[PDB]
Order: C-alpha cells, then sequence, then structure tokens
C-alpha cells in the first residue's frame, strides 16, 4: 500500500518536489527511472484518452499509464493548478476495488500536508529550500 | 452541509482586524532607525503610543509616508487573502479552472463564500460593466459599525475611516493573485440608500 | 451559577466563526510582517507584539466585564479561577490549567493545552532559540489585569513549538493598585 | 442501446463475479463481455480510445489476475491481446488521436517485450528495440502536441546508441536539448545526460565540433562541464570537476565567461596600508580544491572606475579565504564617491565574471 515515488507539479513545468521513500540506502534505487515517468506524466494531462470532467465539485483520480512494472495515478486538482502524481508497483497492488478509496485517502493526505506546509507564515515568499526540507520531514514522518 | 467544526469568538477577531491599522502605523513610525508612554519589564523597558493618537498621527502624516503605510496594509491583506483562498481550495468550488477567463464567475465565488467567511454575510449587490470593471456594493461594512463618528465633524471622520479599507483591497488582490496575476483594483464610497463601501476590479 | 457554568453558558449567546482559516493566519501574517520589517530580528518583535497586546488587552477588559458582570478580583485564587474557567473559554474556546504556585501563593503558572494561535506553524532554526511566538497573549494578560486595579507581569517559560515542555505562562501579583479617591 | 449495454455489461460482470469458483475460465467470460462491449462501440471517434481504455484497465486487471513469472508468457499472450487489438485499432490512414492511441499501444507492447526479454540475439535485441523505439518516436512525433514524451524517447534512443560504442552521439550533439533538460526544472535526467555527453567527449578523439552553429571548440566539454559541476550533488563527485578543470587547463582555448555561482565571495570594510591603500579585504568560498587567479573587484565612481584590489598569487583552499586584495593607484585622491560595480572576476585561464 506504500508508494514508490511521489511528485508535485505546479502550474508551470517545474516540480515542487520529487520525493522517493528510503533515500538512505541505494538498494538499486534509480531516481532517473522515476523522473522520466514524472516528465511524461505532465505530457499525458493533455491526452484525450483520459479526461477530468468538472461537473462534480470533488477532484477526481485517474490511471494514466503503467510502465516498468509501476502504475501511476494523477490528481490534477482543478482550481490552483497543482498536478500530483503518486506511483505504485504491481506487487504492492492487490488488484481489488476497495484499495481505490485508500489510494484517494493517500492523495488527500498528501494534499493536506502540502497546503499546511505552504501556508506556514514564517517562511519567506519565493521558492525556498525550506519548503522542500519541511515537505520531506513531514513525508518521512508519514513514510518510514 | 451544516458543518459544526471548531470555532472562536467573532469579536476578538474583529478588534484584532481593527488594530492591524495602528500596528502598521506603529511599525512605520517606529522603524527604530535613529506624547508617548513607558512600561516596566524585568531589566527592560518598552515605550508605546495608544491607538487613537496614532490615527491622529495619520491625520498629521507626511504624504509620501502615507502611501508608504498603505503598501503595507495591502501587503498584509495580500498574504491573508492568498492563504485564505488556499484554504477555500479545500471547499472544491466547481466554478473555475485557472487564469479567470470568465471573470464574473469567480466574482460569483468571492461574494458568495469569501465575504461570507470573513464578515458573516454575502455581498448584497454586484453590478457588471463588461470591460472587466465590476461594481461591488455592501450597505454595512462590518468592521466600521463600531467606529463612532464624533459630533458634527464628519469631514475628519471620512478621512479617518477610509485608510481601514486597504485590508479588503489586500483580500481581493490576494485572492486574484492566488489565481495568477495582478491587475488594477481601487476603492469607492457609495453612500448607502436604506438604513457602505464599493470596490472596483479588473 | 458556577464560573464553569457561566463560561460555558455564554457559548449559547455568542456570535462565532471558524478558528482555523481565519484568526490563526491573522496572527501569523502580522508576525510575518514584524519578522520581515526588522530584517529577521527576534527580540524587538516580542516588544512590538507585547505593545500591541497591551493595547488590545486594555481595550478587551471592558467587553469581558460587560459580557459577564463580575466583582473585582483581589487574589490569585479568584483570578486563577476566572481566567482558566471563563475568559479563555469565551474568547478562545479553550481551558488552561493552573499549577506551580509558591508558598505564599503570590504566583502560579498557566499550562495551556490547545493554543489556537499556533496551529501547525513549526518555526525555523534561528527563531527556535531566541523568539517567543504567542506574545499577544502575554500582552492581553498584562493589559486586561492592569485595568482591574492590579499591577502584574506575565511571561512565557516554554512552549511546544520550540521545546518538549508545554506552553505555560508565569505571573506575579506585583502589588495591588491603590484607587485614588480625593481631590488634592 | 449502447448505454444500456454498458450498464448491463457492468452489472452482469459483477453478478458473474459474485460466483466465486472457476476464476480461470472466467477470463473467457470477461473476454466475451469485452467483445460485447467492442461490438457496441464499433463506430466511435474518441470513445473507441476510451473503449481501448476499457481494454487497458482490463489489461490492467488481467495483469492483476495472473501473478507468476511464467504468466509473463501469458503477458506475451497479452502481447497477442495487444497486437490483435492493434489489428482492432489499425483501421485508419492518419489521424491525431489514433496516432497517440497507436503510440500508447506500441509503448505497452514494447514494455511487455522488454519485460519478457530481460528475464534471461543479444546484439539483435538492441537493433529490434531501436526499430520499435524509432517507430514509436515517429508515431509520437506525428502529432500536434506531446513534445515531452518525444524528448524522453529521443533520449532513450540516444542512450541505446550509447549502449554500444558509438562516436556519433545525438544527445551530446544536442546541447540545446541538454540545456532544455538542464537549465531549469530537472536535476537527475540532466545529471545523466551530462555524464553521457562527457563520456562521449572522452571517447570522441576528434576536434570536429558541432556544425549546427559557429561553436567549433575543443573547450565545449569544459563549457558543459561547468554546468555539470554546478549541477553536481556534493564533494563526493568533486574529482570529476577537478579532472574536467585539469583537462580544460591542459587543452588551453582561454576565452570564457562564467556566472561563478559555484563560488561565493563577501567583502568587508575599506582600509588603508603603507604607500598604497589596501582597501576592501574580502572572504571567498569555493567548491574546487585548487584555484589561483588574479581576482580584481572593480568599483565605479561618478565618472570613473578604480578596478583595483587584485592579488596575483592565491593558494587559498577553504571557505572564507579572507583575501587581502591590495589596491594600488587610488583614484580621485581616495574619494568616497566610488560605488560598487564589482565584476569580481577570478581568471584561472578562463574568466568567471560574477
Amino acid at each position: 500500500l506504500r508508494p514508490c515515488f511521489v511528485s508535485l507539479i505546479d502550474e508551470s513545468d517545474k516540480p515542487i518536489l520529487i520525493y522517493v521513500p528510503n533515500e538512505a540506502e541505494n538498494e538499486m534505487n534509480d531516481v532517473l527511472k522515476y523522473n522520466v515517468l514524472s516528465n511524461i506524466s505532465l505530457d499525458y494531462f493533455e491526452s484525450a484518452l483520459v479526461e477530468w470532467h468538472s461537473l462534480d465539485s470533488k477532484p477526481l483520480l485517474k490511471s494514466i499509464f503503467q510502465l516498468e512494472g509501476v502504475s501511476v495515478f494523477a490528481m490534477l486538482i482543478k482550481q490552483t493548478g497543482l498536478k500530483i502524481v503518486i506511483g505504485f508497483e504491481q506487487k504492492s497492488l492487490s488488484g481489488a476495488d476497495d484499495e481505490f478509496e485508500a489510494i484517494n485517502q493517500i492523495f488527500e493526505t498528501v494534499r493536506k500536508i502540502y497546503i499546511r506546509v505552504k501556508c506556514n507564515p514564517l517562511l519567506v515568499s519565493g521558492d525556498e529550500k525550506s519548503i522542500i526540507k519541511s515537505l520531506e520531514r513531514k513525508f518521512d514522518e508519514l513514510f518510514i | 452541509f451544516e458543518n459544526s467544526l471548531p470555532k472562536v469568538s467573532q469579536s476578538v477577531y474583529q478588534m484584532l482586524l481593527n488594530e492591524m491599522v495602528p500596528l502598521a502605523m506603529g511599525i512605520e513610525r517606529q522603524i527604530s532607525g535613529d506624547i508617548k508612554r513607558l512600561k516596566i519589564e524585568e531589566h527592560h523597558t518598552v515605550d508605546i503610543i495608544r491607538s487613537h493618537n496614532l490615527i491622529h498621527e495619520l491625520y498629521k502624516a507626511d504624504e509620501e509616508e502615507k502611501e508608504k503605510v498603505l503598501a503595507r496594509l495591502r501587503n498584509i491583506g495580500f498574504q491573508i487573502g492568498l492563504k485564505l483562498s488556499e484554504l477555500l481550495i479545500f471547499s472544491n468550488n466547481p466554478n473555475l479552472k485557472f487564469k479567470e477567463m470568465d471573470l464574473l464567475l469567480i466574482m460569483k465565488f468571492i461574494c458568495r463564500d469569501v465575504w461570507k467567511q470573513i464578515f458573516g454575510k454575502q455581498i448584497d449587490n454586484l453590478k457588471t460593466n463588461h470591460r472587466g470593471t465590476f461594481y461591488l456594493l455592501d450597505y454595512d461594512y462590518r468592521p466600521i459599525q463600531s467606529f463612532s463618528l464624533e459630533e458634527d465633524a464628519k469631514n475628519e471622520e471620512l478621512k479617518m475611516i477610509e485608510p481601514f479599507l486597504e485590508i479588503p483591497v489586500g483580500i481581493i488582490r490576494g485572492v486574484l493573485s492566488s489565481l495568477g496575476y495582478s491587475s488594477e483594483e481601487v476603492i469607492c464610497l457609495a453612500s448607502f440608500i436604506d438604513r457602505g463601501v464599493s470596490f472596483h476590479v479588473q | 451559577r458556577s464560573l464553569k457554568a457561566m463560561g460555558e453558558e455564554i457559548w449559547k449567546n455568542k456570535t462565532e466563526k471558524i478558528n482555523t482559516e481565519l484568526f490563526t493566519l491573522t496572527y501569523g501574517s502580522i508576525v510575518a510582517q514584524l519578522c520581515q520589517d526588522y530584517e529577521r530580528d527576534f527580540n524587538k518583535v516580542n516588544d512590538h507584539l507585547y505593545s500591541m497586546g497591551y493595547n488590545i488587552g486594555c481595550r478587551l477588559i471592558e467587553d469581558f466585564l460587560a459580557r459577564t458582570a463580575l466583582p473585582r478580583c483581589e487574589n490569585l485564587v479568584k483570578t486563577s479561577e476566572v481566567l482558566s474557567k471563563c475568559a479563555f473559554k469565551i474568547f478562545l474556546n479553550i481551558t488552561p490549567n493552573i499549577t506551580n504556585w509558591s508558598h505564599n501563593k503570590d504566583t502560579f503558572s498557566l499550562i495551556l493545552d490547545e493554543n489556537p494561535l499556533a496551529d501547525f506553524v513549526e518555526l525555523p532554526m534561528d527563531a527556535m532559540k531566541s523568539l517567543w511566538y504567542s506574545n499577544i497573549l502575554c500582552g492581553v494578560l498584562k493589559g486586561s489585569l492592569e485595568m482591574v486595579q492590579l499591577d502584574c507581569d506575565v511571561w512565557f517559560v516554554s512552549d511546544i513549538l520550540r521545546g518538549d515542555s508545554q506552553t505555560e505562562i508565569k505571573v506575579k501579583l506585583n502589588r495591588i493598585l491603590k484607587d485614588e479617591i480625593p481631590i488634592g | 442501446p449502447f448505454e444500456s449495454s454498458s450498464k448491463s455489461d457492468e452489472s452482469l460482470g459483477s453478478i458473474i463475479i459474485e460466483g466465486t469458483l472457476d476464476k480461470f475460465q472466467l477470463h473467457k467470460y470477461f473476454f466475451i463481455r469485452r467483445l460485447r462491449l467492442l461490438k457496441l462501440e464499433d463506430q466511435t471517434l474518441t470513445a473507441f480510445v476510451g473503449a481501448f481504455q476499457l481494454i487497458k484497465n482490463f489489461i490492467e486487471s488481467i495483469s492483476i489476475e495472473y501473478r507468476k513469472s511464467v504468466r509473463l508468457l501469458e503477458f506475451k499472450h497479452y502481447f497477442i491481446t495487444s497486437m490483435l487489438s492493434y489489428f482492432e485499432f489499425e483501421n485508419v490512414s492518419n489521424p491525431l488521436l489514433c496516432e497517440i492511441k497507436a503510440e500508447l499501444l506500441m509503448l505497452k507492447r514494447d514494455n511487455w517485450v522488454q519485460g519478457v526479454m530481460a528475464t534471461s540475439e543479444t546484439v539483435f535485441q538492441e537493433n529490434f528495440l531501436t526499430l520499435t523505439k524509432e517507430i514509436l518516436s515517429l508515431f509520437n512525433k506525428c502529432e500536434g502536441k506531446r513534445q515531452r514524451i518525444v524528448d524522453i524517447l529521443s533520449i532513450e534512443i540516444g542512450l541505446l546508441y550509447y549502449q554500444g560504442k558509438k562516436y556519433e552521439e545525438a544527445v551530446s550533439l544536442f546541447l540545446s536539448c541538454y540545456e532544455y533538460y538542464t537549465q531549469t526544472n530537472w536535476n537527475s535526467i540532466g545529471l545523466k545526460i551530462l555524464q553521457v555527453f562527457i563520456d562521449s567527449l572522452s571517447h570522441c578523439p576528434k576536434l570536429d565540433v558541432l556544425q549546427i552553429d559557429g561553436e567549433s571548440v575543443s573547450a565545449s566539454a569544459v563549457l558543459t562541464n561547468a554546468f555539470l559541476n554546478i549541477l553536481k550533488l556534493c564533494k563526493d563527485n568533486d574529482s570529476k570537476e577537478i579532472w574536467w578543470k585539469k583537462f580544460m587547463d591542459l587543452q588551453m582555448k582561454v576565452h570564457l565567461a562564467r556566472a561563478n555561482v559555484s563560488a561565493i565571495e563577501v567583502n568587508l570594510k575599506s582600509y588603508g596600508f603603507p604607500e598604497d591603500i589596501s582597501t576592501k579585504t574580502m572572504r571567498l568560498s569555493l567548491k574546487n580544491m585548487g584555484g589561483d587567479v588574479i581576482v580584481f573587484g572593480a568599483s565605479d565612481f561618478l565618472l570613473k572606475k578604480g578596478e583595483n584590489k587584485l592579488i596575483l598569487e592565491c593558494r587559498d583552499i577553504m571557505y572564507g579565504e579572507f583575501s587581502l586584495l591590495s589596491f594600488e593607484i587610488i583614484v580621485e585622491g581616495i574619494t568616497f564617491v566610488k560605488e560598487f560595480p564589482e565584476n569580481q572576476d577570478e581568471f584561472i585561464v578562463v574568466p568567471e565574471i560574477y
């Protein structure tokens, strides 16, 4: 149920953070094979194969593709233009339908910690390093 | 629909909202770059002014220093407006996507929700020139009901009320620049018709 | 009848609004202003926060006394009763606890459980050892008590945001003010 | 009829899934339900692609169904269930959406084939993967959009070119594409692309540089290596920057202009000395271990320029180096009108004008 990478993309081409669990050991972990999926994920927002219909007020979840044994899920929260991508492999997946709501729990509990981190008053306005550091300690609190 | 989640009093917020203005006058007139009072702390002394004397110091303020004050008020309204809009995001309003091509559709958001959240009530009227200039109206702006005018000196009282208007200037500027850009936005007066203030945007 | 019952009772006829998403970020935005205008000074901000607190406490004591009509307090038993059992109840929806008085009972401490002025702030590394955050509360508890004819002094000891120990405020009677009766 | 068929197919699939036993033969019933859905969606412009999504999620779910290494061979059967479905999606000459659907189908087939082949023709595997990636790259390039997947596909094709020994390097020749993935927003793809470009320049053994512009230089490796040293992780890989600076010193090719963001220098108060006022002592920090330069901090008057405070010898190898910066020939009889217009350029056979 635990993810293999998370990704937050703002309204430009930039990433806010590309965080993987367990950086402390190598363990055949390639950040390179994670960033290529994050680079093509921002491409596949504009694809006509999937679409986020806006009639429901609640932001929804999709399943854009699956490469290298890893399935990724987008969360294009509509209003502030933030794009979120979380990745999971087939061995963590059980293939059921009850897990889909728990995936949406993981999506909203990382959106909550993003809006709580970026609404810190004492950080200076601008893309500091401290937003990245605070995000990764809150993520390592969430993910051992 | 009826969410009863935790809450505090309206009155302490409204009076903190009111004393943000002499906080800005105190932070500008005392920048510590080299009648008042004095207080006793342990091996320590502060020296203060009281609020209404500082609003009277705004009545005797320098002209360039007055607009040096008013940038700070829209800056603090800008900060609380963008952060408050960012919390509204959790509400998941279905009106808008980004960059506000249909500008009045998010004017139907701010009057319905944002002014409801800060001041407990809707904006009662909005008029639409279709060049982007939109005409706000409310009959009673909430944090100036407690400001008592003095006896028959209303020409001073207008000049001492309207520098409290830069905070909702900051509010609507901050919720616009949370959604992408900065365009021109000013105040009005609009003497009310039945027993307060109007706003222009682009 | 009791001071618990009155302080809970005012919450049936008090106008209310949300304690997150307003009123936390008001204090956060003004302390961001004080941090950015003094070029990240960490002790002058305490002085200006305590000044604005003194002014708002002296302006708030009248609304507290008009909201519930109470006699003038005289010791640190009735103040330690009235504060923790109606004042933070009707202004912040919280209730602190009282401990660590002296032998003559001329002090107490003010351990607070859920401070709604700092919800998920996590102040940075330089401000963690030389800044107090909630100085608007110490200003209120100076300026409110200084108008019911008691000189006082209210100071932080520790808080959750930088330290493992809880949020508490120390306080001394510092004499009783003499009301001035005659003409001269 | 179509919406009733979709809702009744979903309800009948759930009702058939309510029966627990015979899950292996239930694959045939799921394929029959998929064929019933495919017969209803026979003429759809974009929704057929959504019906391909009705394939693909089912192609996810069948991938959820079979769980074995030998089921990878059943995934080879899914490759057949790709390819015949490719036969179900080949009924077009040229279109915008059908090209992207064929690109996604070919990417899924190539991912399945690469998963199958890596389980245990080794020279021909690179040629067949390059042919399939060239077909998918042409299909993705035949669109009005999607430059981001095309750039990663071209980087994968250039890495497959680098997977054998090749002197012709498309990614290293595309320093524009390297700067497009390096200038901003990406710090791990760029750190491998610059490593591939530096390795290709190491195995180049040629002085015929890029003909796309006037950039004919044997110090283009050092120009890329400045960005590779700026985008390095830490001082663990400082030997790469030291070796690149040593190669730039040996092959010197002296004209350059660096932003000097790898070095941080801070000044102090102006003073005086004996017979020439040695004002503006400054402390400097650096990442490289050895550096010697004639660093001069210029200063502009009202209508003049001192350009003083240079030191010829610099053996300093630490942060806050505290250079003396002796400043002979004081202009305007040491007036106080001179403001700061500091180049602070530390030329070590190449200028670094911060």
